[PDB]
């Protein structure tokens, strides 16, 4: 047999960890973008990016720390450790934001190596690749909104810093700037994610409060054997259940997990394409018509126009500081306040 | 009887001991003063 | 060697305490000892509380929240609730963790070393949870001691040197109350209050004599049902709506201690009579109003007239007319004109604020008062930045009534979910289908079908 | 089943176990103490100490504005902290 | 100073495994 | 502050409010002992 | 048999199409009273003084909205906590002005919603079910009573509970980071770990059920015609999809108890958003997510900014522009 | 092979992160990041 | 009696420490069943007496 023969062996061993040639990809990959996260949060600064500092050997805290982007200056630069800008020198790179692009393409490759795993192991098992099929979504916003988004914009500056409050001032810059809770592409979103988390919920109780008594103890726990036939719990009395409380139920233990699939699924898949409308500016931030009947009545308010009024404090108090490669200087007086605050 | 290095054994230790060292460094990190 | 095991028991360890249902020893050992917890850390934090007092800070910039319950009470505290003798603090903090040893002492005895069942050591001390007569006869004692201790209240009120009274003459003292309200439309006139704004149905109470007179009532209440259930045993119609069981007691009291948990959420949130402010810092409520009043006071020191300054709306900037006319601060708290407190009230008239007073008899302790509540308005985030969100580090403190309101709104909301958890359950139980639906029978398929 | 390594519940409890790695465990953590302490992780990776954030009497933040000249861009501020 | 503390709340932490353990030892009823 | 008498045990009176959580963490201590049975 | 018994068994009866119930005689006028005021109101309503300066925001689709910028607009700031029932009002006229429809709905709707998360235990006991289902409603019913009750209780006004709207809820969001630094809070942390959680688990769960149904159809017909309402056999392989996760993970990390498997799709979305709903309840109190502002100086005292302190510029331009022209005095203390 | 038991080690190991932990929450007070 | 109220004192936390650990231990080795009962009376005993030892003493150093 030939030395691929014999590979392919070693390779799809059964073992604790299963390996399989999409390991190849995945295990180096997924173990970098995480290494290079760790490595970055605890000793690497945003001072030369971004005017931030971003570590714990600065004093950040496990909110605060980030891997931040490079800066605005480098364009969409590969950011090579070995390319032109650091020239194989790891300090200068770090400082210059090298790390970004190293944990967002090895990332990205270690997702493909995920999702090849998926394939790989559903198809040596003998299993239909449902799970595969679910983790494009997952991948379809990494996409979006790491590569596609900046791609589209003037730099990598403007992509994800990965830490917990960097991604938060993401949320808010994509409000103020983008207008994003306006965007229906995020509503059906917010939908799949929401109603995920719904069926989620709604389905495990069911059939937690729907068991068959197939044992004596207190703890229903223990009255189920993975290799039995029988259904644990009842469709039937759930069916009825939530038929007479709520009018419908599902009938068809088939389309119901399908559904669950389909939900969250779907809904990641629609925030990302609402990101690749964002990456060019294409925004759902205004509508004309009640911009026009404003600008003539000046009585007219509605919810629109107040959240419009924030957008515009965002934009105008957030920018200096956040954008600091442009030189943004705003004069006090130049600031929208309203009375007193 | 048992192997004792395995590629479990390579997993494990590829996170467990830069975990450490790691969690040293931040350690010290609480007793720098500015 | 009984229960202890899930085979013999039928409960997971993580639902261990659930094996304790019908061991009364064993379960007598888990109340006591856990009331030694109780008492322990009144006893500790307390100490820890009086270590780390400054007499000359003001309490609420301290993080203290019971040195403020005992000086409430009248003890350590004189004129304007300053500090004059810790010596109370201390010896409240040191009983309790003296008690918490022997109330541990009795606890771990029963649970470990005492009969695991107590109806075969005594008629008396046992128990069967089915046992109604027995069951309100536990009940009819507990509430004897419960209005006993209503009672004791009313006797440091009246006896033994009287309670902290924010309202007093002369910017509040200690005082012995000695003509409580036992008139009973007024006692029971606050339960039938309504809770919204301008009535605050019993948060609303503002004077120490209908606290004190309310407990008179409640003692009393408390002593003739107690002895009511001693000597009665639940009337047919009562023993067709409950459950009785263990777990369903538990149920009951589960739900009234949400219910007590958000009642107490609003007192210490919005009452500043029995949560004075001297103590807890100004409720949310008084904060806005006093930053009204300091601007009003500055600018009307400038020559601004007041009364007469339109501001950006068309309301007044600092005056304007609640919607039932009353004369009331302006701006955003508008919301807040149902506040009362005692620097604030010689401005008030029979219109509201009264602009003759607020002319010529503001006097400097209102100014400072006013000030001083202003800047420790109960806003602070979790680190215990003092401030709105967007204030920078500096002010170290988060007010007591914050702490205090957070904490007992999440306690009463997982005690309401603890109740409907263990209702439902004592209820299938009872009825038996709480361990799941009998294949052999199950009811559904023996109903017709909805279509 | 069981894919053959030895469990972990078995591993742990050894004292071979245990033998080797009251060692290496605290030893591990030793040298990520020393990492900070000497100074060495801010000479690794370019990170300021507290004292070189700015130079004495300016305000504004090093930040780097070209591509190309960056790395020396970089090296240029870090000169006038001297 | 903080030593004190942590050397007291080293010693009291100690105390429950400890009843712990020498219960096992001793064949106790746990 | 204290009465100074009780002053050497301050930092006695530091920790004790945290002894109600260790009798929670000994229950765990507790169970495994017996193996969660 | 008398009148008050054969109504007590209709009441209860399970063979209703939809049951009824004790919680019931109390849900349904409650619910359709809100839902009846709350489409007049959105379609309708008049523009409504939110913030008591007699600046009325309009909120209906008669006055100028559409779907996404409609609102019930929430009552009068000049109102307060003050109870505002049509019989207070000297006219509809008034009672529109002042944004009465509101509190008519929210608390026709808290009713309405209390009962039947109970009317959810109630079937399941005439049925023979175990009775937490009902547990489960309380993490959503929690979250809307923070919203619509307990945050305006604690700021004094339910001019600052959440609109009935689309562009209403966005406004609610973006005032509650401004004042309450919501995003770091940690309960609000653990609500998004809630619903982001929730929603993984899901597509894992439907996905893994999904790939390992048992070939019962014909590569024409729906997968879904192989399963039958009340079969009594399982329609998918467990241990195959137990053997497809352990493998993709490692053993452990997977389930083999359906049991556990279901309890903890229940559980951690619930658990999540009790927390979040905890979350609002809580900064309703003005005990507000961590503040990092300037928490970082160098060796002078300059202050080295960190990603807190960003967010804390956007939060600035939310404080300073929301309700442009309520405030008459620096703070803004609710 | 089994000589120390699982109780001890986990004890032990419960007791080590505890003290790692809430030498992060002191620092969070002390030295850089504690705004003083 | 400064000194020496300060020895009832950490007598009084001694002690208290030693009953902490032994009276669980001891009620559960019911092999030491009588051996120990009495001294756990004999500790619980002494321990009341500190107590009333410090009170009173307090009275002379407060
Ligand atoms: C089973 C039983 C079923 C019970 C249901 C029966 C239906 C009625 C329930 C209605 C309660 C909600 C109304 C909101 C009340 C609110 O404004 O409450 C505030 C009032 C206090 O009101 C305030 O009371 C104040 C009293 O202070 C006054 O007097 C003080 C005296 O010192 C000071 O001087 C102060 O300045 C002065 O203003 C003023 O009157 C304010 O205007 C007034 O707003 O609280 C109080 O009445 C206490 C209210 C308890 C809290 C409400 C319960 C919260 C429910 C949480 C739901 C959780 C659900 C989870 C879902 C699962
Ligand atoms: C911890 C307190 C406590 C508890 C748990 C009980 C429990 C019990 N009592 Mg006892 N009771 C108590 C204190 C208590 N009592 C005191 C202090 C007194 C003296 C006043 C009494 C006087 C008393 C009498 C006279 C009777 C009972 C009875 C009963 C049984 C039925 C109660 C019932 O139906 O619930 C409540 C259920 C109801 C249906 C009550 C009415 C429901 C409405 C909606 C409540 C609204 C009115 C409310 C009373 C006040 C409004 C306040 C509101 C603003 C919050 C039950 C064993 C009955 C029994 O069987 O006696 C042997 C009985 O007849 N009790
Ligand atoms: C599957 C593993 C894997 C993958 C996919 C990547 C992928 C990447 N790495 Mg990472 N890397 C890995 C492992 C991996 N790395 C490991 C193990 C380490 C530690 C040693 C690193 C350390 C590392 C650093 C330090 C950096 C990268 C960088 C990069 C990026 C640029 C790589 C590049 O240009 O390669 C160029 C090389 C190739 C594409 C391979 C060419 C293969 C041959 C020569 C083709 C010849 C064809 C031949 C004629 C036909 C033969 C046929 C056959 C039958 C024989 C890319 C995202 C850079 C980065 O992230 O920058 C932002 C970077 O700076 N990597
Ligand atoms: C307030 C907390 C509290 C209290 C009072 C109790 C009390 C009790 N539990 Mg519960 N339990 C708790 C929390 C609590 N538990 C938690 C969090 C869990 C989950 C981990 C459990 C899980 C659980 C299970 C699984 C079981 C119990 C059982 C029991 C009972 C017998 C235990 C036994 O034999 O111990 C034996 C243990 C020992 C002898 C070890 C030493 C323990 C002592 C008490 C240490 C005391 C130290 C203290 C400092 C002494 C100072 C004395 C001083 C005053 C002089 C007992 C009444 C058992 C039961 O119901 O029996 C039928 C049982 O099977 N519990
Ligand atoms: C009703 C409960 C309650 C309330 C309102 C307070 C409130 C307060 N305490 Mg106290 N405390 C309590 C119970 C309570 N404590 C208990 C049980 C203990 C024993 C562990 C202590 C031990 C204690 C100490 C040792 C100290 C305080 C201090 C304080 C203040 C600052 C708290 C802080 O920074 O929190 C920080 C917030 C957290 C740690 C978050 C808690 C969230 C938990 C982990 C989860 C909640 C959900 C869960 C299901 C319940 C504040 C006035 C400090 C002070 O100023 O002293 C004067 C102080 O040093 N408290
Ligand atoms: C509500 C709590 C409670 C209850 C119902 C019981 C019930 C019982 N205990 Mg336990 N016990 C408790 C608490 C409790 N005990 C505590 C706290 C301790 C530690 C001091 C003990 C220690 C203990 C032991 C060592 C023994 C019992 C025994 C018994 C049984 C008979 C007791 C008897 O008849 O004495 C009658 C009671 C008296 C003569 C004294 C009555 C006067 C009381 C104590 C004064 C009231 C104090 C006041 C209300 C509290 C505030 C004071 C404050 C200023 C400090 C019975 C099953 C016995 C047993 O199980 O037999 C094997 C036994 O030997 N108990
Ligand atoms: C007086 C209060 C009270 C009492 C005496 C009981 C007693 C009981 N309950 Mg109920 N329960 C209560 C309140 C109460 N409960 C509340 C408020 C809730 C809602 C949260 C519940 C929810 C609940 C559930 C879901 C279940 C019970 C069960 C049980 C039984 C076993 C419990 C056990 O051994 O837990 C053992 C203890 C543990 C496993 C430890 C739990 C640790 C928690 C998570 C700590 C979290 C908070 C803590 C402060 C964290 C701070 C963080 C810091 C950083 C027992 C009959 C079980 C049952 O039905 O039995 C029949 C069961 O399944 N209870
Ligand atoms: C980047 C880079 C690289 C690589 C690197 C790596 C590979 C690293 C790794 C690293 C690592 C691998 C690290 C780790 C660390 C870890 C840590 C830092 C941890 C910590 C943790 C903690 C702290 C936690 C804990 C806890 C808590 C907190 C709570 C709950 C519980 C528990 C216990 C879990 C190289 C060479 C290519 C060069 C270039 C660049
Ligand atoms: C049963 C059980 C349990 C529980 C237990 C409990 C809960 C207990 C309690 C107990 C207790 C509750 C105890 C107590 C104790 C106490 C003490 C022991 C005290 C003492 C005191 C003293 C010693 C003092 C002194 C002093 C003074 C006098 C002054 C100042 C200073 C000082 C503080 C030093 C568990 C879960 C674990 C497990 C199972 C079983
Ligand atoms: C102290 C005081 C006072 C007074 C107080 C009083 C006099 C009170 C009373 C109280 C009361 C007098 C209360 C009561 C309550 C009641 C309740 C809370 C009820 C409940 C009910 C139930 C829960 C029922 C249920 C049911 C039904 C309905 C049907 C069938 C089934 C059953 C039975 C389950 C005042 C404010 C002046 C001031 C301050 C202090
Ligand atoms: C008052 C007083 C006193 C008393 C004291 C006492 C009462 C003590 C107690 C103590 C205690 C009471 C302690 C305990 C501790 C405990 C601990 C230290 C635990 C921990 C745990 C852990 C670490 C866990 C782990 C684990 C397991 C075991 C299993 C599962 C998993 C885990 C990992 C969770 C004295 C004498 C000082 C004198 C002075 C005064
Ligand atoms: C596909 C897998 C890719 C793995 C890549 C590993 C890369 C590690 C090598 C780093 C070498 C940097 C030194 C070169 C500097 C040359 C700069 C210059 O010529 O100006
Ligand atoms: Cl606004
Ligand atoms: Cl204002
Ligand atoms: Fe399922």
């Amino acid at each position: 047999r030939g030395w691929f023969d014999i590979l392919d062996d070693w390779l799809k061993r059964d073992r604790f960890v299963f390996v399989g040639w999409s390991g190849i990809l995945l295990f180096p990959c997924a173990y970098l973008a995480l290494g290079g996260w760790l490595t970055g949060t605890t000793f690497v600064t945003s001072w030369y990016t971004h005017g931030l500092a971003s570590s714990y050997l600065e004093g950040c805290n496990f909110l605060t720390v980030a891997v931040s982007t490079p800066a605005n200056s480098m364009g969409h630069s590969l950011l090579l450790l070995w390319g032109p800008e650091a020239q194989g020198d790891f300090t200068r790179w770090c400082q210059l934001g090298g790390l970004w692009t190293f944990i967002a393409l090895h990332g990205a490759f270690g997702l493909i190596g995920f999702m090849l795993r998926q394939f790989e192991i559903a198809r040596l098992v003998g299993v239909r690749p449902y799970n595969a099929i679910a983790f494009s979504a997952p991948i379809a916003v990494f996409v979006s909104v790491f590569l596609i988004y900046p791609l589209g914009q003037s730099s990598w500056f403007f992509a994800p810093s990965f830490g917990v409050a960097a991604i938060f001032r993401f949320l808010l810059f994509f409000q103020g700037f983008h207008n994003w809770t306006l965007n229906p592409f995020h509503m059906m979103g917010v939908a799949g994610v929401l109603g995920g988390a719904l069926l989620c919920a709604i389905h495990g109780a069911t059939v937690e409060n729907t068991l068959f008594q197939d044992g004596e103890g207190a703890s229903t726990f223990r009255a189920f054997n993975p290799t039995q036939a029988e259904e644990t719990y009842s469709m039937v009395t759930a069916n009825r259940f939530w038929s007479q409380i709520f009018g419908i139920a599902f009938s068809n233990k088939r389309w119901l997990h399908f559904f669950m699939l389909f939900v969250p699924v779907t809904g990641l898949w629609m925030s990302a394409i609402g990101v690749v409308g964002l990456a060019l500016n294409l925004r759902s931030y205004d509508f004309i018509s009640q911009e026009i009947r404003a600008a003539e009545d000046p009585e007219f308010e509605t919810f629109y126009t107040k959240n419009l009024l924030l957008n515009e404090g965002i934009r105008a108090w957030m920018a200096p500081q956040d954008q600091p490669h442009e030189n943004f200087v705003f004069p006090e007086e130049v600031l929208p306040r309203g009375n007193a605050l | 009887s048992y192997p004792i290095f395995t590629v479990r054994w390579v997993a494990v230790h590829t996170l467990a001991v830069p975990t450490i060292f790691f969690l040293g460094a931040i350690a010290a990190m609480q007793f720098i003063q500015r | 060697a009984t229960n202890r095991d899930q085979e013999s028991s039928g409960f997971a360890w993580w639902a261990g305490n659930a094996r304790l249902i019908n061991l009364s020893g064993k379960l007598l050992g888990a109340h006591v000892a856990h009331a030694g917890l109780i008492v322990f850390w009144a006893g500790a934090m307390t100490l820890f509380e009086l270590a780390h007092f400054i007499p000359e800070k003001p309490m609420y910039e301290q993080g203290l929240i019971l040195i403020p319950h005992i000086a409430t009470l009248g003890w350590g505290v004189g004129p304007g609730g300053e500090v004059v003798d810790t010596f109370p603090f201390f010896v409240v903090g040191v009983v309790h963790l003296i008690s918490s040893a022997v109330l541990g002492f009795g606890g771990v005895y029963h649970a470990i070393r005492g009969p695991e069942t107590l109806e075969e050591y005594s008629s008396f001390f046992g128990y069967d949870w089915k046992d109604k007569n027995k069951m309100t006869t536990i009940l009819g004692f507990h509430l004897i001691v419960l209005g006993i201790g209503a009672l004791l209240l009313v006797a440091k009120a009246m006896f033994f040197g009287g309670l902290y009274d924010t309202w007093a003459p002369g910017g509040g003292d200690v005082r012995v109350i000695t003509n409580p309200t036992l008139d009973p439309r007024v006692i029971f006139g606050y339960l039938l209050k309504s809770p919204f704004g301008g009535e605050g149905w019993i948060v609303s109470v503002n004077n120490l004599e209908d606290v004190v007179g309310g407990h008179i009532w409640i003692g009393l209440i408390c002593i003739a049902g107690g002895i009511w259930h001693i000597l009665t045993t639940p009337f047919g119609w009562a023993r067709r709506a409950f459950i009785w069981s263990g777990e369903a007691y538990l149920s009951y009291s589960l739900g009234a201690l949400s219910m007590m948990g958000f009642i107490a959420t609003c007192f210490v949130w919005f009452n500043n009579t029995v949560y004075p402010s001297e103590f807890y810092g100004p409720t949310g409520p008084e904060a806005s109003q006093a930053q009204a009043m300091t601007f009003l006071i500055r600018d009307q020191k400038l020559g601004a007239n007041v009364g007469s300054a339109q501001g950006p709306t068309g309301l007044g900037k600092y005056l304007m007319r609640s919607p039932t006319g009353e004369i009331i601060f302006g701006g955003e708290t508008m919301r807040f004109w149902d506040f009362r407190g005692p620097w604030l009230e010689p401005l008030r008239g029979p219109n509201g604020l009264d602009l003759n007073k607020i002319k010529n008899d503001i006097q400097p302790w209102q100014e400072r008062r006013a000030a001083e509540y202003m800047t420790h308005a109960p806003l602070g985030s979790l680190n215990s930045v003092g401030g709105v969100a967007t204030e920078i580090n500096s002010v170290n403190f988060v007010s007591p009534r914050s702490w205090l309101a957070t904490s007992h709104f999440v306690l009463a909301f997982f005690f309401l979910v603890g109740h409907l958890w263990h209702a439902g359950r004592a209820r299938a139980a009872a009825a038996g289908f709480e361990k799941g639906i009998d294949r052999e029978s199950e009811p559904v398929l023996s109903m017709p079908s909805l279509d | 089943g069981t894919t053959g390594e030895r469990p972990f519940s078995d591993i742990i409890t050894s004292v071979r176990y245990w033998v080797i790695h009251s060692i290496t465990i605290p030893a591990l953590f030793i040298a990520g103490w020393l990492f900070v302490s000497t100074g060495l992780a801010y000479d690794v990776f370019g990170t300021p100490r507290p004292d070189s954030y700015y130079a004495q009497e300016q305000r504004s933040i090093p930040l780097v504005t070209d591509r190309f000249e960056a790395k020396q861009q970089v090296e240029t501020f870090l000169e006038q902290l001297k | 100073e903080v030593i004190a503390q942590l050397t007291m709340i080293a010693m009291i932490g100690i105390a429950g495994p400890m009843i712990i353990f020498l219960l096992a030892v001793r064949r106790g009823n746990l | 502050k204290l009465p100074e008498a009780y002053a050497i045990f301050d930092p006695l009176v530091d920790v004790l409010p945290v002894i109600p959580v260790l009798f929670l963490a000994l229950a765990f201590v507790w169970q495994a002992a017996v193996g969660f049975r | 048999a008398n009148l008050w018994e054969r109504f007590c068994n209709w009441v209860t009866s399970t063979d209703n199409r939809l049951y009824v119930g004790w919680f019931g005689v109390i849900m349904i006028p409650t619910l359709l009273a809100a839902t009846i005021c709350f489409v007049i109101a959105f379609i309708a309503a008049p523009p409504v003084d939110i913030d008591g300066i007699r600046e009325p925001v309009s909120g209906s689709l008669l006055y100028g909205n559409n779907i996404i910028t409609g609102a019930v607009v929430p009552s009068s700031n000049a109102i307060g906590l003050h109870f505002y029932p049509i019989w207070e009002a000297a006219s509809l006229d008034e009672w529109l002005y002042n944004g009465g429809p509101y509190q008519l709905i929210i608390f026709h709707f808290l009713l309405g919603a209390s009962c039947y998360m109970g009317r959810q235990w109630e079937l399941s006991y005439r049925l023979g079910m175990r009775p937490w289902i009902c547990v489960a409603y309380s993490a959503p019913l929690a979250s809307a009573f923070a919203v619509f009750l307990i945050y305006p209780i604690g700021q004094g006004s339910f001019s600052d509970g959440m609109p009935l709207g689309i562009s209403g809820t966005f406004n609610f969001m973006i005032v509650f980071q401004a004042e309450h630094n919501i995003l770091m809070h940690p309960f609000h942390q653990l609500g998004v770990a809630g619903v982001f959680g929730g929603a993984l688990f899901c597509a894992m769960h439907g996905s893994l059920v999904t790939s390992s149904l048992i070939r019962e159809t014909t590569e024409t017909e729906s997968a879904n015609y192989g399963y039958k309402f009340g079969q009594e056999e399982e329609t998918y392989n467990i241990v195959a999809a137990h053997g497809y996760f352990g493998r993709l993970i490692f053993q452990y990390a997977s389930f083999n108890n359906s049991r556990s498997l279901h309890f903890f799709l229940a559980a951690w979305p619930v658990v999540g958003v009790w927390f979040t709903a905890l979350g609002i309840s809580t900064m309703a109190f003005n005990l507000n997510g961590f503040n990092f502002n300037h928490s970082v100086i160098d060796a002078k005292g300059n202050v080295i900014n960190t990603w807190a302190d960003i967010i804390n510029r956007a939060n600035l331009g939310m404080e300073v522009m929301h309700e442009r022209n309520a405030h008459n005095f620096p703070l803004d203390l609710a | 092979g089994g000589r120390i038991p699982l109780w001890i080690v986990a004890t032990v190991a419960g007791m080590g992160v505890i003290v790692i932990v809430g030498l992060f929450f002191y620092g969070a007070y002390a030295g850089l990041g504690s705004s003083l | 009696m400064t000194i020496l109220f300060q020895l009832a004192l950490a007598a009084l936390v001694i002690l208290s420490f030693v009953m902490v650990i032994g009276v669980p231990v001891a009620y559960a080795s019911p092999q030491d069943w009588d051996r120990s009962k009495q001294l756990i009376f004999l500790g619980s005993g002494l321990w009341i007496a500190l107590v009333l030892v410090v009170g009173v003493l307090n009275f002379f150093v407060v």
